[PDB]
């Protein structure tokens, strides 16, 4: 099926992809407040399917490590929020056999939100508190039937968002973390077996984000 | 297919916001009758391919939005309350209000008795977010009115950069272009915060990277562009001329100029004359009384033809890079790491790694944008980039130039069509009082005795004449120059430019102001003494896409709308999607976009609302006469308009300029009525028109080149990136500024693997050549008088080389260069209450005062409330918590914040004391959002600098305080 490799070494947290997938869907926006932090939304929720994460780590010498990480489901190649859910109703949660987007439908108002979340190793799923339906990232499952890029992917400025076969994207993902390792020698994949979403950290995944790895 | 772009027309436009000028697809509803349903990146764009940062990317948000203006506005004197009135009513009360206040204060000849013909009691600001063609009508309508006091954005930012880069090359625009920077070995940058304020630029920055350039950060702070380059260094704020400085020095001692280059290109041979000396941080020729230098004593010595003196084997100690040699020698590493508070260790890193690029098959890149080149040495920190650059031979040259990245959108074009009081369009200076005749104007053009410098700006006739003849067709333009206004010669420059109409708006000496697609209630500095000022105004037209800070000034903070008699028009202009037109970008770029969607509500276009506004003026003039009526009705708006509606396509067709009958130039000829392919094209003697020479090759006979959408390219074009088919950039579509710099004198590029141009057969292939003629028969910077390349530029007020002269008044009480602390051709009070440097700079997510982002759901939604960067040291001094409200104060005003404590934030060390700097964002205002704050030049001052006119917002004191 389709893969995501997102090289973290070149994000510079402009939020294009943040901006885009609300464009795309049309979704609204929360209210927000500065908590002393330029990272909002704070989390994902109903409404926000990708906030960028903010992570600032002391280090000799000027400046800091500066962390990003555009959160999103890593649409897993085995899921384990379907096969909770799946206990509840074989539908709310299903997965499409061409791209292999884990996509949440109109039937998860008929599941325990709560239950469908912590299945999620990566703590994705979020509960519209009025109609109890899940929302999250659906890969822009759309576009890609169409030949288009996911929106925050086409959005993305400096190569960090790459799309296309899961052939193609461990191919250049493998290949990224030989040439980027060169520069941030504690550089890792995340979870390449078990997602679609191939995060490349430039070091220990849980400074990103405590979920940022299963 | 997708249901939401199913049923839409789809069109292509160019972002409204950062001067990139990234490529849109617009999706408009009911096959393009409707509103739009979609705004995205545009995939062939050969810029963005597709990539759009947040600002380009919820342009949607900004085009559907419910709070945008819906029809003009009225504010009757004293009322607290907006009444809805027609355009029709608008606009003739605004014809009369023009006609009035000029009638009444129109000055035929001024107090020496001189022919002026104009009017001071109304001043213009505005805009670099229109199009091309609506900047150049818009300058033109001013003008014909006879204003004087014609300002935008580009006096704050991009005015200290034209004459440094000028001096240093012949022109003050951008070397090179944005897909260049994917060609550098090494990436510098300084005063400048490109993958926040430019952030596609960051898409070629990376691929420079991927293909082994060094990236290096040169900034105060530590920012996202910080967080993704190989090197950062912390410099302290003023501290760029010793770090530049510094470099040189480094460069000379270690000999990694590059030789041929230097000797060839620059004028490093030149002999200047036995008058030129430095002395104590004083140049030669020095005035006290006057605090102004006599530059006749930096002159070059000259042979008997006038031509300036050169010793090629560059012996003559009086040799320039002899000079250099000696003036630089004072920078060392120890002095240079002490005063920019950069570690020894980290300057020799930063000075090895872009000095490595003096190797021929090297090239490095210099990027900056504002900065701090605000004070009165900006346009000398500029002169040192130049400077470094002829010396490792990076001018010219593909990853190579000064890319002095430009602000807004159309800020390069806006600039270009004289929307500063100096300039026409074109950069033909605004005539004064004592240039009396069109002859007299002509004959202050320098001549060159060099028969190899071929000094294209003796050419400025043609230009000029071609310009009277687009506006006054009619008229020969010996007769028509008497029609535009003038300003004193007996008067200082600074007086006609932005900070002085606010401190005459404040004396009262101003009747109407225009605020045409800006917010100066929030973009001026000291925006508490602005906002009273403008309650001094008898009447103000605010055109712009909301109601704001400005055209709502009269019901701000602290103001009782009843005691303020300003009338007040608000007229709502259409956003960029919903207009044709172009936008030029950074790189020159002059890029056509489209209409998506019809206006929303009864907003228009900026064309149709000056053409109608000036249609009421003319026909008033028509029927009640009054003040010298010749300028206003013998004026072409006919060739501006079609089916009663401004007309980019014939305004751009008259920009270019076609010919009045039929002629002969350049040995070929050309019929009446036909486009003029090229300024080369253009006569002095009524045959041609042209209102901008610079547009003139943009839209020919063969068509609109701004429009071309084709990704076409030569192997040795596609190498580095030129996209030649794609639009038109000016000078005649010349991609790399200085290419003739980038061969030898056989022809042969310094670089093969990356050549700009090459000889091949007896032609250039690659770019266009920036010059005619064959290799090694003329100097390579064609719009210098003398042809080189100027490390020695006696036209600065400030010397013929950088000095460092500190720019903070406050900190610093010594200077380790010279016995002169601060700028010697130049009253701060720094009360001991504010001991803080409190400076502004900009977010990604935010687009200048935020007027527009303000409005936007998504980007309030990742930045909604002004904040203040602190450090930890500072937060442990004044118990200043993460997320805590703070007070930032200063003698000018105070506002509250929520407070950033963050690493990226340290304290400088200035003569053994540490100085907290305190960072805030200028995107607020008290309009929107609800809980937003106000902007941060409530604490700015509004003392400029008598050089520049450009106020301080990067380095002024303020106190902050937990609350
Ligand atoms: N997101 C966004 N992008 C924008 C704009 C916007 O409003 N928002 N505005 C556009 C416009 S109109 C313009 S003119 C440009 C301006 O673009 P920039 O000049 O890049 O903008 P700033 O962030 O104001 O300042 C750039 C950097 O200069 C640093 N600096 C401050 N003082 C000094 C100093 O003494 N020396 C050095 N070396 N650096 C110093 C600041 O810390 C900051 O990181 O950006 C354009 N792009
Ligand atoms: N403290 C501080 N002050 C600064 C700066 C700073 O760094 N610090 N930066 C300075 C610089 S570099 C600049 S450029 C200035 C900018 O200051 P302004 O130009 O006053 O900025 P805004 O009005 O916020 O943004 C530009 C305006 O363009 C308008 N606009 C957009 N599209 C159109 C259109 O099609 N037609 C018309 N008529 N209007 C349109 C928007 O409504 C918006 O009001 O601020 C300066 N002020
Ligand atoms: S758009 Fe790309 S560079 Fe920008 S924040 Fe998202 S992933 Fe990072
Ligand atoms: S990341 Fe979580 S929500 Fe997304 S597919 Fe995996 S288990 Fe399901
Ligand atoms: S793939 Fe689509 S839905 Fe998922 S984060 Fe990107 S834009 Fe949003
Ligand atoms: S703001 Fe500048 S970088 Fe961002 S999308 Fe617009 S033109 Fe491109
Ligand atoms: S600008
Ligand atoms: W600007």
């Amino acid at each position: 099926g389709k893969m995501f490799f997102v090289d973290l070494s070149r994000c510079t947290a402009c939020r294009g992809c943040q901006i885009a997938c609300k464009q795309w869907k049309n979704l609204p926006a929360e209210e927000t407040r500065n908590t002393g932090s330029h990272q909002n939304p704070p989390d994902l929720s109903y409404v926000t399917l990708k906030t960028v994460r903010f992570t600032e780590k002391s280090r000799k010498g000027p400046g800091i490590d500066w962390l990003f990480f555009p959160e999103q489901c890593r649409h897993c190649v085995e899921p384990p929020c379907k096969g909770q859910a799946d206990v509840d109703l074989e539908g709310a949660v299903v997965k499409d056999e061409t791209t292999g987007a884990v996509l949440f439908t109109e039937l998860t108002a008929k599941v325990d939100g709560e239950s469908v979340r912590s299945a999620c190793p990566y703590d994705i799923p979020r509960i519209d508190p009025v109609t109890k339906r899940l929302s999250k990232c659906d890969m822009c499952n759309d576009r890609v039937q169409n030949g288009l890029l996911p929106a925050c992917v086409k959005t993305c400025p400096t190569g960090t968002m790459n799309f296309g076969d899961e052939q193609e994207m461990l191919a250049l993902a493998e290949k990224r973390l030989a040439e980027v390792k060169k520069t941030y020698p504690g550089a890792v994949l995340g979870d390449p077996n078990d997602v679609r979403v191939v995060y490349l950290f430039t070091r220990d995944p849980k400074d990103f984000y405590e979920h940022a790895v299963a | 297919e997708l249901q939401k772009l199913q049923w839409a027309k789809q069109t292509t436009s160019i972002c409204c916001y950062c001067a990139v000028g990234c490529g849109l697809i617009v999706h408009t509803a009911k096959d393009g009758q409707g509103r739009a349903v979609n705004v995205e990146g545009d995939p062939d764009h050969p810029i963005n391919e597709g990539s759009l940062c947040p600002k380009g990317a919820s342009i949607f948000q900004l085009g559907e939005n419910d709070q945008r203006g819906t029809q003009p506005l009225y504010r009757a004197p004293f009322s607290d309350t907006w009444k809805p009135v027609t355009w029709d009513f608008a606009l003739t009360e605004i014809a009369k209000r023009i006609k009035k206040t000029r009638d009444a204060s129109f000055t035929e000849k001024n107090a020496a008795g001189d022919l002026v013909n104009r009017t001071e009691a109304i001043a213009s600001f505005g805009s670099a977010a229109m199009d091309n063609e609506e900047c150049w009508a818009y300058g033109n309508i001013l003008r014909s009115l006879g204003l004087v006091y014609i300002e935008h954005q580009a006096r704050i930012x991009h005015s200290p950069t034209v004459p440094a880069l000028a001096e240093s090359f012949g022109r003050g625009a951008m070397t090179n272009h944005w897909n260049d920077l994917a060609n550098s070995d090494c990436i510098l940058i300084m005063g400048s915060n490109a993958a926040e304020n430019h952030p596609i630029a960051f898409k070629w920055v990376l691929r420079a990277k991927d293909k082994g350039a060094t990236l290096i950060h040169v900034d105060p702070r530590f920012t996202r562009t910080s967080a993704r380059c190989d090197v950062y260094a912390p410099i302290r704020s003023g501290a760029d001329i010793p770090f530049l400085g510094g470099l040189i020095k480094y460069i000379l001692d270690n000999k990694l100029y590059f030789t041929d280059y230097v000797r060839e290109y620059t004028n490093a041979s030149l002999i200047v004359g036995e008058k030129f000396s430095f002395k104590d941080g004083l140049f030669s020729g020095y005035d006290a009384a006057n605090k102004k230098y006599d530059k006749s004593m930096w002159a070059f010595e000259l042979d008997a033809n006038g031509v300036p003196k050169r010793d090629p084997a560059l012996k003559h100690p009086r040799c320039v890079i002899n000079l250099l040699k000696k003036h630089y020698e004072r920078y060392n590493l120890d002095k240079v790491a002490a005063i920019t508070g950069t570690s020894k260790e980290q300057l020799q890193q930063v000075y090895k790694a872009y000095a490595a690029t003096g190797k021929p098959d090297k090239a490095g890149t210099i990027m900056y944008a504002m900065g701090w080149t605000q004070h009165s040495v900006g346009v000398q920190n500029i002169r040192a980039m130049a400077m470094i650059q002829l010396l490792l031979g990076n001018i010219g040259v593909a990853g190579g130039g000064v890319n002095a990245l430009r602000g807004e959108s159309n800020v390069q074009g806006s600039t270009d069509q004289g929307l500063l009081a100096h300039i026409w369009p074109g950069y033909n200076p605004v005539p004064n009082s004592k240039a009396a005749t069109l002859e007299l104007y002509n004959a202050a053009t320098p001549q060159s005795k060099d028969p190899m410098s071929v000094n294209w700006w003796q050419n400025r006739p043609k230009y000029v004449a071609s310009y009277l003849k687009a506006l006054y067709p009619d008229e020969e333009p010996a007769a028509a120059y008497d029609y535009l206004p003038r300003i004193d010669a007996g008067r200082k420059l600074t007086d006609y430019f932005w900070l002085n109409i606010f401190e005459k708006m404040d004396k009262g000496e101003f009747k109407g102001l225009f605020a045409w697609g800006m917010n100066p209630a929030c973009g001026g500095a000291n925006a508490n003494k602005n906002r009273k000022a403008m309650g001094k105004l008898e009447w103000l037209v605010n055109v712009n896409l909301f109601e704001n800070e400005t055209s709502s000034f009269w019901k701000g903070p602290g103001m009782n709308p009843a005691e303020i008699g300003t009338e007040v028009f608000f007229l709502p202009c259409c956003v960029s999607i919903e207009k044709e037109g172009s936008v030029a970008n950074s790189g020159r770029w002059m890029q056509w976009r489209y209409r998506g969607p019809k206006p929303y509500a009864e907003t228009k276009p900026d064309g149709d609302i000056m053409l109608d506004m000036f249609k009421k003026v003319r026909e008033l003039y028509a029927k009640e006469g009054g003040a010298y009526p010749a300028p206003i009705a013998k004026l072409n708006i006919a060739d501006w308009e079609e089916h009663n509606e401004f007309s980019p396509t014939k305004v751009a067709k008259l920009m270019n300029g076609y010919f009045l009958k039929d002629t002969e130039v350049g040995g070929k000829q050309f019929k009446k009525g036909q486009q003029v392919p090229s300024f080369a094209f253009l006569t002095a003697d009524g045959s041609t028109c042209s209102g901008n020479w610079l547009h003139a090759g943009s839209f020919t006979d063969a068509g609109n080149l701004m429009a071309r959408r084709d990704k076409t390219q030569t192997p040795e074009q596609a190498r580095i990136g030129l996209f030649p088919n794609w639009s038109f950039c000016w000078p005649v579509n010349r991609r790399i500024l200085y290419n003739r710099a980038s061969v030898d004198k056989t022809g042969k590029p310094w670089n093969p693997a990356k050549a700009v141009i090459e000889w091949k057969d007896g032609k250039w292939v690659g770019d266009v050549v920036d010059g005619g003629g064959d290799p090694g028969t003329k100097h390579p910077f064609i719009m210098q008088t003398h042809g080189f390349g100027a490390l020695y530029g006696p036209g600065r007020e400030e010397g013929p080389f950088p000095e460092h002269y500190e720019p903070l008044e406050c900190p610093v009480s010594k200077n380790p260069f010279s016995k002169q602390l601060h700028n010697p051709v130049a009253k701060a009070v720094c009360d001991p209450r504010y001991p803080f440097i409190g400076t502004t700079y900009r977010v990604t997510e935010h687009w200048q005062t935020g007027l527009m982002t303000r409005r936007c759901a998504w980007l309030v939604e990742a930045e909604p409330q002004i904040f203040c960067e602190i450090s930890k040291e500072l937060a442990k001094l004044r118990g200043i918590g993460n997320g805590d409200t703070v007070k930032v104060s200063s003698l000018r005003g105070a506002l509250e914040a929520v407070a950033i404590v963050t690493e990226r934030i340290r304290p400088f060390k200035i003569e053994g004391v540490d100085v907290h700097m305190v960072g805030l964002p200028w995107h607020y205002g008290w309009m929107v959002p609800k809980n937003g704050g106000d902007t941060a030049n409530l604490l700015t001052p509004s003392a400029g600098d008598p050089n520049t006119g450009i106020p301080e917002t990067k380095a002024f004191m303020v106190d902050v305080r937990k609350v």
